[PDB]
């Protein structure tokens, strides 16, 4: 079939103004990308709606409460300078100006990994210690009021865009990774793999049963190449970055094929991490040259010719004090879709 | 155009 291309921006890192995010669906329409996936919970949680109000665990916590913690939490995590968090104002705002435009809007709102600022909220709400033991980013998923509360606080964003959007990225990358990348390997040795487990099937039951298809990162599924701490739900869209590394094991593309599931390449040839340059990791003129050299359908170490419904090209802000530079994401966007073009249809 | 992939 014809496949979806996809540009990603990460502003759960750093904040974006609600005009610059239809300044990139713009452009992202011009250029024939069909989605834009909006990081908005990644580290910051920079997304608040009107009614941030859940009920569980037994107790109830006002808006007024939830949202004064999460934006002490986003300021915890990093006090931009520029802005703490959209609210759900603009967020209406930017999705029709995408509806206008032909573009569907992914959201991401990521867990059990990146949450720092979730967790301050947290704490702040006076549930004990939700954190992983050693992280700030990560919620211990054996602590169950932590898990409980943090699956209100996604359903409720899952509400919100049940009635704008088709696919829902829940994250799932990454597990506990400000401490090493050991997070994954861990979970499974101790125990705890098997309730993650259930997390993201619990997340994908939520995704599906408000009529979105759910997706998540590649990484923590079927980490190990392991099923036998329990079996994922098919209907999560698997979105691939990385064929891992040395003491990253994580399984191939074609072990979710096998299983049912779909492929979103979201290949790490194309990252770009903002402000590097020509140093550090995911090089702005390695993303380039690489979009020359992949083919669209090239997911890391996949088989040749796994079918995949799409590509996603991403740009990150791993360290949110660095300034926007737009004109590179630009020439990042223009040069994907120009080197992409007969996958990416436009006028 | 597209093939068949
Ligand atoms: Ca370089
Ligand atoms: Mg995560
Ligand atoms: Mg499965
Ligand atoms: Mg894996």
């Amino acid at each position: 079939q014809p496949l979806k291309s996809v540009f990603s921006i990460d502003a759960g890192r750093k904040y974006f103004s609600v005009e610059q995010l239809e300044e990139l669906v713009a452009k992202a329409s011009q250029n024939g990308y069909t989605d834009v996936q909006l990081i908005l919970g990644n580290d910051g949680l920079r997304f608040i709606l009107d009614d941030m109000s859940v009920n569980v665990n037994g107790k109830k916590y006002n808006h007024n409460r939830v949202s004064k913690a999460i934006q002490r939490g986003n300021n915890a995590y990093y006090n931009d300078p520029n802005g703490n968090a959209l609210t759900q104002k603009e967020m209406d705002r930017l999705l029709a100006f995408a509806k206008a435009r032909n573009i569907n809007i992914i959201p991401v709102i990521n867990s059990p990994g990146h949450m720092d600022a979730l967790l301050v909220a947290m704490e702040k709400l006076a549930i004990k210690n939700p954190a992983f033991d050693g992280s700030k980013r990560t919620v211990d998923l054996g602590n169950q009021k932590a898990v409980n509360f943090t699956k209100a606080i996604i359903s409720k964003y899952v509400a919100y865009f049940s009635a704008h959007s088709e696919i829902f990225n829940f994250g799932g990358d990454e597990y506990a990774n400000d401490v090493d990348t050991g997070g994954w390997a861990k979970l499974q040795s101790s125990g705890r793999y098997k309730d993650f487990v259930a997390y993201a099937n619990d997340l994908a039951k939520i995704i599906k049963d408000a009529g979105m298809q759910p997706m998540s990162f590649n990484d923590g599924i079927y980490y190990n190449s392991d099923d036998s701490f329990g079996t994922f739900d098919p209907e999560i869209i698997i979105s691939y970055w990385t064929a891992g590394w040395s003491g990253y094991d994580v399984a191939k593309p074609e072990y979710f094929v096998q299983k049912g599931h779909k492929i979103f390449n979201t290949n790490d040839a194309w990252y770009w991490v903002a402000g590097n340059v020509d140093s550090g990791i995911y090089q702005y003129d390695d993303a380039l040259a690489n979009m020359s050299k992949k083919a669209f359908t090239d997911v890391p170490a996949g088989s040749p010719n796994l079918p995949i419904i799409g590509s996603i090209q991403c740009v990150w802000y791993d360290d949110p004090r660095r300034d926007y530079d737009f004109e590179r994401i630009y020439t990042l966007m223009d040069t994907f879709s120009e080197n992409y073009r007969e996958y990416m249809v436009v006028k | 155009g597209a093939g068949a992939a």
